This record gives C-alpha cells, sequence and structure tokens, in this order.
RNA sequence: AAUUGUUAAGUGCUGAUUUAACCAAUAAAAAUAUAAAUAAUUUUUAUUUGUUUUUAAACACCAUUAGGUAUAUGCAAAUAUAAAAUUAUAGUAAU
C-alpha cells in the first residue's frame, strides 16, 4: 500500500537498527569458481548467537525448553508438578525468570559480557494447538528489553504414518 | 546406456576410493561388460546422512555416476558387489534408459511407437538433462562457435 | 545388549521446523516413567523425544503429541 | 467409466468456456471474494468450475487471455456461457 | 506383503530369515575372536565379517595373531571345523 | 484387489462423492420471505400463536391446501385474499391438485399416474415480471463467524457426545498440518488454537 | 468454527440448572399443573377401557 | 485402472499428502456359431486361527503400573467374494 521511507546512506542506516549491512571484516578471497548454495537455501538466517525456545502445550502441562544453536540444552525443562492459559504463563514467566543468569554465566565463560544494552535473541517455536500456548508466548511479550524475538513460529508435527493409537480415539 | 549407477561414497583417503573404483571397474570387466563412462562428482553435503556399517552418520558423502553396458546377469552380479561393498552407502540402479519413463504405464496406444535407438545410443547426460544443460548448448556444437565467440569481451573489457 | 538400530534412524534425517543442528538428547539418559519409546522415524520432533516431555500411556489417550 | 479420469487443463482461454457453464478464474491470495461468488453461485444450484490459477502450469498464458476478456486486472473473473 | 532389514547397512535380506539364520550366524558377531584375524589388504573390499556369515565356504585370506604370515581357509573350516594358522601348527610340532 | 487398494478405493469413494443436491434452504427462504410479505402486507389476528408460525400453519399446511382445493375442512384454514402474494404451488393454473392426488395411498403411484404439472400461469408470469421465482441470496455465512451467545457444557449432552467431540479434538490437533496444501500454504499456524469441540 | 476470543461465556451445568428450576419456582402452579395432567392421563386411560 | 516380486524392483508394510507411482512377469493368438454340454474339476488378493521360544526392541490390549497376551514379516488350514434354482414372510413404528 504505503512503501516504507528512503535510506540514503548506511552510516546512519547502522544508527537506524541494530546491525549495520556494511560489513567491517573486509573480508579479502579469491574464490574465481561459483561459490556453493546452502541446502535450505529459503530459511530464517540463524545467527550463531541466538537461543532457540521450545514451548510444548499439552491439556494439563506446558513446557519451555531453551536450547543453543549448536542443539546443548541450557535449562532444565520446567514442570507444572515440578515448579491452563495461566498455567503456559507461570511456566514461561519462571523460565525466563531463571535463563537469563544461566545465559549470562555460559556467554560470560567464552567471553560474552551481555551486561547492559543487549538484547537475548530469540527464537520461539511452539507445539500443540491448545490453551497454554495462549498464555505461553505472551509471557514473551512483556518481556521485550530482555528478549528480543526475531523468528515467532511453530514446530508441529506432520503426521507421517504413527505407530499405533489407543482404542478410545478409533472406537 | 544400458545401465547407469550413481554411487554415494564415504569420503576416506584417495587410495581406499582409488581401490574400490578399481575393484568396481575389474568386476565389470571381469563378468565380460564394458564401461561406457565414469566420472566423479566430488564431495556434495546430502540432505540425509547416511550410516556407514559402524553406525556413524556421515556429513559428507561422494558421488559418482557410472554408465556401463553389461548383461543382465553380470549385472546382478555387478550389483551385488556394488550394493555389499563398505564404501557405497547408497546406490540407485537406473533401468529406465532404453525406454523412457511414462510409455509402459501411460497411454496404451503410445507403447509400441519409440524407438529404444534413440536413447541406447546417447549417453546419460543427454537422456536426463542437468539444469546447466540446455538445447542451445547442443546447438551451439554444430554451428562453428570458435569463429562467433571471439567477439563476446569486446564490451567488458573497458570497463 | 542389542537392538541400537530399531530406536533409531536408518540414515539422519533432518526436519525444516528443526535447522540448524537439532536439538538431540543423550541417549545415556533414561526417560520419565511409564513413558513410551517411540521410533526416531515417527516421531515429531527432536524435543518432544526429551525426557521431561516424552509423552506417557495415559497422556497417549488425551494428547496425541 | 469407458476412460480413466484425468484432470482437464488447457493454455487457452476457449477451451475452459467451451467445457464448462461457468467458470471462474481465482487467486490463493484473494480468500473473501472467491467465496462470495461461491455463495452466489450455490445459491441458485449452479455446476462451477473453479480455476486456482496459483501452481498452475500456463498462469501466463492465462494471464494474458484475462486481460483481453475484461479490461480490468482484477480476479476472480467469472464466466457464464461463453 | 515382505518385509526386509540391512545386514550392517548394506546386505538386503527377508526379516524372518534374518532372525533365524542371517543375523546370528555372521563372523564378526558369532565369532568375534576370529574374525579379529581377518586379512583387510588382500581380501575383496565387499567382502567383511560385518556381512559374511561363519558357513562361507569359499576360501578367503586370513592374517594370523600370533604370527605375521597370511594365509587361505574357508570360514566354515575356520569355524565349524576347527581351524588355523599352517605356520603355527608347524612351529607347534617342531617345538614338542 | 488387496487390503492396501481396498482402503485406497473406498478412500477415493468417501473424498471424490456426488451429493444429492436437494434445494431445502431455497424452498424455506422463499417460505420465509412469503410470509413476511403477507405479514407485512395484511393485519392477521394472531390468536394467542406466534404470528409467523400462524401464517406459516395458514399457507403452507395440508389442510389449508386441501381447503384451497375444496374438501369442507373445519373453519378455514387457508388465507381467502391474496393476489400476487399467492404462493405458486397453490395457483388455480397450477397442474398440482391434491384432490386428484388423495386417491392415491403412495408416493410411487403419485409419481406413476398424475398428470405432468402446468408450467407456466398468470400468476407464473407475475412472478416472473417481479423476479420471484427463486428468492434472493441472504448474506454469506459460509466464511463470517458463527455468533451465538452461550457455550454448552459438557453435562448437558450426551456421553457419546463427550466421546465423540473429544475423538474429533483427538484428530483435529493430531492431523491439522495434514490439510491440502493449497490452503495450508497460508494458515498462519503460530496464531492457531483449539480450545475445544462440542 | 466458532471463534471466541476469550469474551464468550460458558452456560450452568445440568445438576445446578435442575435445582435451580426446583428451588425458585413456586409449587402451587407447577403441582396444579401435574394434577391436572395425571387427570387428563387418567380421562384417555378410562376412554381407552371404555372402548370394547 | 489390477496381481505378484525371495533368486528381480520400490521399499521404514507407498495410501499421512495424493482420483495420476520406477523396473520385471502378465492384455491377442485351433475348428465351429449353430454345435445341441466343442470347457475345467484347479487357485485365493480378504478375515480369523495355528506353526517357534534370551528368540520382535517397540506401539496396542486383560489382571493395575508391573506381568503376560498377541501384533508384522516365512509357511500353513478353515471360511468368504458372485447371481440363479429350492422353501417361507405381506407390515413395522421411527427420525
Ligand atoms: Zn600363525
Amino acid at each position: 500500500a504505503v512503501p516504507p521511507p528512503r535510506v540514503l546512506g548506511g552510516d546512519y542506516f547502522k544508527t537506524r537498527f541494530g546491525y549495520s549491512l556494511v560489513k567491517n571484516s573486509e573480508m579479502t578471497q579469491g574464490p574465481v569458481d561459483y561459490s556453493q548454495l546452502d541446502m535450505w537455501g529459503e530459511m530464517p538466517r540463524y545467527t550463531s548467537d541466538m537461543v532457540f525456545l521450545y514451548l510444548v502445550s499439552r491439556r494439563r502441562n506446558t513446557y519451555a525448553v531453551a536450547y543453543t544453536y549448536e542443539g546443548k540444552r541450557i535449562l532444565n525443562t520446567y514442570t507444572a508438578g515440578n515448579r491452563s492459559t495461566d498455567n503456559g504463563h507461570q511456566v514461561t514467566s519462571m523460565y525466563l525468570n531463571d535463563l537469563l543468569p544461566k545465559l549470562r554465566e555460559m556467554r560470560a565463560s567464552e567471553g560474552r559480557p551481555m551486561g547492559r544494552g543487549e538484547k537475548v535473541e530469540l527464537v520461539v517455536r511452539v507445539m500443540g494447538f491448545y490453551n497454554g500456548r495462549q498464555g505461553a508466548v505472551r509471557a514473551v511479550q512483556d518481556r521485550a528489553n530482555e528478549f528480543h524475538v526475531r523468528y515467532f513460529e511453530d514446530i508441529t508435527p506432520f503426521p507421517l504414518n504413527g505407530p499405533k493409537m489407543p482404542r478410545g480415539v478409533f472406537k | 546406456v544400458f545401465y547407469s549407477f550413481v554411487l554415494v561414497m564415504k569420503p576416506r583417503q584417495r587410495r581406499f576410493t582409488s581401490q574400490a573404483l578399481r575393484e568396481i571397474g575389474v568386476a565389470v570387466y571381469s563378468n565380460g561388460g564394458l564401461i561406457r563412462s565414469i566420472t566423479n562428482e566430488g564431495i556434495m553435503r546430502p540432505y540425509s546422512r547416511f550410516r556407514d556399517a559402524d553406525n556413524t552418520p556421515l556429513t559428507y558423502a561422494r558421488y559418482i555416476i557410472l554408465q556401463l553396458d553389461m548383461g543382465e546377469e553380470e549385472m546382478g552380479k555387478v550389483d551385488k558387489i556394488i550394493r555389499e561393498h563398505q564404501d557405497v552407502l547408497m546406490a540407485l540402479k537406473l533401468n529406465n534408459l532404453e525406454r523412457p519413463v511414462g510409455i509402459r504405464s501411460g497411454n496404451k496406444e503410445l507403447q509400441a511407437a519409440y524407438f529404444p535407438l534413440d536413447t541406447f545410443t546417447r549417453l546419460e547426460e543427454e537422456i536426463n538433462w542437468s539444469p546447466q544443460t540446455s538445447a542451445d548448448i547442443y546447438t551451439q556444437l554444430e554451428m562453428n562457435w570458435k569463429e562467433f565467440s571471439r567477439t563476446r569481451w569486446s564490451s567488458f573489457l573497458r570497463n | 545388549r542389542l537392538d541400537p538400530f530399531f530406536l533409531d534412524e536408518r540414515e539422519e534425517t533432518v526436519l525444516p521446523s528443526e535447522l540448524p543442528n537439532p536439538p538431540k538428547p543423550d541417549p545415556s539418559t533414561p526417560l520419565r516413567e511409564r513413558a513410551l519409546k517411540v521410533p526416531a522415524q515417527h516421531r515429531g520432533h527432536w524435543v518432544l523425544r526429551d525426557p521431561d516431555i516424552a509423552i506417557t500411556r495415559e497422556e497417549r489417550r488425551t494428547d496425541p503429541w | 467409466s469407458a476412460t480413466r479420469w484425468l484432470p482437464f487443463v488447457s493454455s487457452d482461454l476457449k477451451d475452459y468456456l467451451n467445457r464448462y457453464w461457468a467458470v471462474m478464474f481465482t487467486v490463493g491470495a484473494r480468500p473473501i471474494e472467491t467465496g462470495h461468488i461461491r455463495h452466489y453461485v450455490s445459491w441458485y444450484c449452479t455446476r462451477m468450475k473453479v480455476v486456482l490459477l496459483d501452481h498452475h502450469v500456463y498462469v501466463e498464458p492465462l494471464r494474458q487471455q484475462l486481460q483481453e476478456a475484461s479490461r480490468t486486472p482484477e480476479l476472480p473473473l467469472l464466466f457464464v456461457n461463453k | 506383503k515382505a518385509s526386509h532389514i540391512r545386514i550392517a547397512n548394506r546386505k538386503r535380506v527377508e526379516m524372518f530369515v534374518a532372525k533365524r539364520f542371517h543375523l546370528p550366524t555372521r563372523l564378526a558377531t558369532a565369532a568375534p575372536d576370529i574374525a579379529a584375524e581377518w586379512h583387510d589388504e588382500l581380501n575383496p573390499m565387499h567382502m567383511y565379517p560385518a556381512i559374511i556369515g561363519i558357513g562361507h565356504v569359499q576360501p578367503v585370506w586370513w592374517k594370523c595373531a600370533i604370527c605375521s604370515h597370511s594365509y587361505q581357509m574357508s570360514v566354515e573350516k575356520r569355524v565349524v571345523r576347527g581351524g588355523g594358522c599352517p605356520q603355527c601348527v608347524v612351529n607347534g610340532k617342531r617345538a614338542v | 484387489v488387496n487390503k492396501q487398494t481396498q482402503k485406497y478405493r473406498t478412500k477415493l469413494r468417501y473424498r471424490f462423492r456426488q451429493p444429492s443436491v436437494v434445494p431445502l434452504r431455497q424452498t424455506l427462504q422463499q417460505r420465509h420471505n412469503t410470509i413476511l410479505e403477507v405479514l407485512r402486507r395484511r393485519r392477521i389476528n394472531s390468536g394467542d400463536q406466534s404470528p409467523y408460525r400462524y401464517v406459516e400453519e395458514r399457507l403452507y399446511s395440508k389442510p389449508s391446501r386441501l381447503d384451497r382445493e375444496g374438501v369442507k375442512v373445519n373453519k378455514t384454514y387457508a388465507l381467502q385474499g391474496l393476489g400476487d402474494l399467492e404462493p405458486l404451488r397453490y395457483g388455480a393454473n397450477f397442474g398440482i391438485s391434491e384432490k386428484d392426488a388423495l386417491k392415491y395411498e403412495t408416493v410411487a403411484e403419485k409419481a406413476k399416474y398424475m398428470e405432468p404439472p402446468i408450467p407456466y400461469s398468470s400468476l407464473a408470469a407475475r412472478k416472473l415480471a417481479a423476479g420471484a421465482l427463486w428468492p434472493a441470496a441472504p448474506d454469506p455465512e459460509g466464511m463470517i463467524s458463527k455468533e451465538v451467545r452461550l457455550l454448552r457444557h459438557e453435562s448437558s449432552m450426551s456421553p457419546s457426545a463427550r466421546a465423540f467431540s473429544e475423538r474429533v479434538a483427538y484428530h483435529l490437533r493430531r492431523s491439522l498440518k495434514a490439510c491440502p496444501g493449497h490452503i495450508a500454504e497460508h494458515i498462519d499456524f503460530t496464531q492457531l488454537i483449539i480450545q475445544e469441540v462440542l | 468454527w466458532i471463534y471466541d476470543g476469550g469474551r464468550l461465556e460458558r452456560e450452568l451445568p445440568r445438576d445446578v440448572k435442575q435445582e435451580l428450576q426446583s428451588f425458585v419456582a413456586d409449587a402451587a402452579t407447577t403441582l396444579e399443573s401435574r394434577v391436572k395432567y395425571l387427570k387428563e392421563l387418567d380421562t384417555m386411560n378410562q376412554r381407552m377401557k371404555d372402548i370394547p
């Protein structure tokens, strides 16, 4: 409908956003041959410092796990029995409460401070199509100063074959 | 082409893959067969990680196209040699080379109206076309392209 | 001790929903009590194969995943 | 019955008009304007052929020929009795 | 129809005869000490103890473990009938 | 055929099925429009009934059309004075007469022995000039909503209804990605929540 | 398909509704209606008994 | 358009998506249409039940949380697809 406004230079384009187009690495290489295309070219571009939050909603349970870029489980999976809409909201809120100092400890061991001004880059993936899906992601929406969500997607199972289902489901 | 194989092989050292391909060629020639072609396609990263004999998922794999003319019992012998090889993770057998796909199960009137010498005499790259292959490339070979392509860079050298 | 192949895949396939480096739990850690041992083919996601999110028999009658 | 079932497809607009009584050429990105004509035609109990131009093999021939019959480039377009 | 499994991800066999015959009668599983003496150089690359059974009647190469000696013996003669190194048996009667 | 081909054949038979198109909701819509026109044009004494159902019973019931044909029913079950607002089923020049149909005790005998109906009449000409041969299309209820005040409890319905709704909920939450792909390319599944089935 | 959005409300259950209809409604009108219905059923049974 | 594939194919049992599935075997081939049975005595794709025990890891089911049971492949038995001949029923009350 209406086009977005015009950017005339990259120097203040770096100030308008949290990134820059012109790279400062100055990559000097001579690959005259054709470059190797990625297997999944049409995908979200996942940076190495991005946390994958997985929200699994069920009937009477809602689980929240956080993984790294390489598949390392950061914090253990929170259960309502161990620690509905309000059920998923309180589980996701108390998971994001403890996820911050563990993230600071795991990033300060390598050299990333993450002290002030930098928000945690997050990719949220949901399972279930239940009521706890409503309260969980809202518990991420009030954390906009702490967790910046870039890719909000879902991880929903495609039922390829299935081993078997119980008798009450069929009959 | 009578038979074609797409050998997916483990990226081992050069001597091991050379010995594997040499044993495959020796098993082809000893059974009274002919190698039409064998082409290496380098190491690529497939969408699925195949498991070897010791159940290790391999991220990388080497693809080799092998076009052969062998008798069918001897082709079964060579296929049993290839499928039981330790380095070959997967290999499909292209048996639809002489007759194109869609004739047998397609229209019944268009079943005996094809010519097997049209497909048998050409190579596998001329039956299954690559994305870089097209008809204008085939017409360039008969058009005396050497006297025409000498002037294609007369505009880019000054800019 | 036998059968590692029966609970695992023939070839490691990676779904588009888990990209890149899909989150896989360690096989040394056991699952939950009364949970279901589903093969690695008929699983919706590798996060569903977590021992805390391992679906049990009474959860199978109510929830699909 | 005497012939195996086969989906009809054509690169020309004239073969769609001569075959069906009511033909409609829609897009998948416009579900409201498609479903309103689905309500009107099914109310009068008229057989209708809906042709989704998304994932078709002759999109560029059909988008040109629909511009000649109807001067507006707006989809869906209803075609009854040629 | 019929279901199949692949022994060491290479050898397509039928599932019923695999649980009865093909799986427990392999060389690397049933006789691991004999399969440790398998010669890797002189044997063909498509032949290895993960797929070759116990009763393979054709002679294959064996690398001896006591002495450094390669020889040709049948797999059924080595496991079922009972076989050893020809240099070890000619040194056994030489010593005692 | 084997089990697999038989299952795929009955799946294709249930998937591509030609239904019986019986124009019932357009008949009821035309009757509703006719009753609204009668209630608008003529003043009707209710008599401890709703006026809609009273005009419906006086127009479309069996003693009303039999009084139109002439039976000597109890007291005037049909409307006497109607002009172009009279339904075309009970016109004088129409080809359906219930006095001729009372001697047949079966519907098959009525389909066998009766004459074909008269296609055109003067009232049919007036309804053609008015465009009242088919009712006007209402607002499309297919894709807007189902706006209702309350939701029924699980204790009010049958236990078989609760079990059936649980099975619908299970198979809907299981295979919601197993939809036709031309609709799945536009559904944003990140926001979709299926809370219950009634 | 019924859109809810958290705004639509559920109805009362069966037993609470039956207890409310037994507690709130007046006894005299329901009692005389049940007595008249019983006498109508007895008159219908007597008329069925009268016809031989 | 279907069946089978172990020594041939595809194969996580192609039917979740999908009216469309590689390859291999199988579409016709004595006289006679008036000729008074010109033909065969065979098979099972579907359902159960048997066949073996660290000898299905799993999934599902009955005793309640753990036992067994089977289930899929390999074989096998019984029944069944399909009208007609033969004998009898005339009226039910539901959505
Ligand atoms: Zn020795």
